[PDB]
């Protein structure tokens, strides 16, 4: 799938190691979802790590085009459904797999070099 | 994996 992004609406607070804690407005990762009720996002702009977040409290969105999916209702499990599916996003399950093989020993490439942006 | 969210899923702000 492609580098989806989601944005906190609402204040969550974590409860436990496996929640991170996000606010209204922040920008979030997301990397699999849990039966369309729950969200892995990760954080972007503080660096700690990834945690757990509700779909009831974030928004799907692209940063190709964060209007075409602002209106959707994640609420809607028909909705996040169609998203989920169509983008074909993986589950928390197969995400730890994912990364958990990822990390291995296995084929790789060295080339490749990422940044973070920054203005004002 | 630590990553089981079992919990319930909460609802909108919304009277429901």
């Amino acid at each position: 799938m492609a580098p989806l992004f989601a944005v906190t609406l609402y204040e969550f607070k974590a409860e436990r190691d496996d929640e991170l804690d996000v606010s209204p407005g922040e920008n979030l990762s997301i990397c699999a979802h849990y039966d369309y009720e729950w969200f892995i996002a990760k954080p972007i702009n503080r660096l700690g790590g990834p945690g757990l977040v509700p779909v009831s409290y974030v928004r799907i969105i692209d940063l190709m085009d964060p209007a075409k999916y602002a209106s959707v209702d994640t609420y809607d499990r028909e909705q996040v459904m169609k998203i989920i599916d169509e983008f074909k996003i993986p589950t928390v399950e197969q995400w730890k797999d994912q990364t958990r093989r990822y990390k291995e020993s296995s084929i790789q490439i060295g080339n490749g070099h990422g940044q973070s942006q920054g203005l004002e | 994996g630590k990553f089981i969210p079992s919990r319930p899923a909460p609802k909108p702000p919304s009277s429901a």
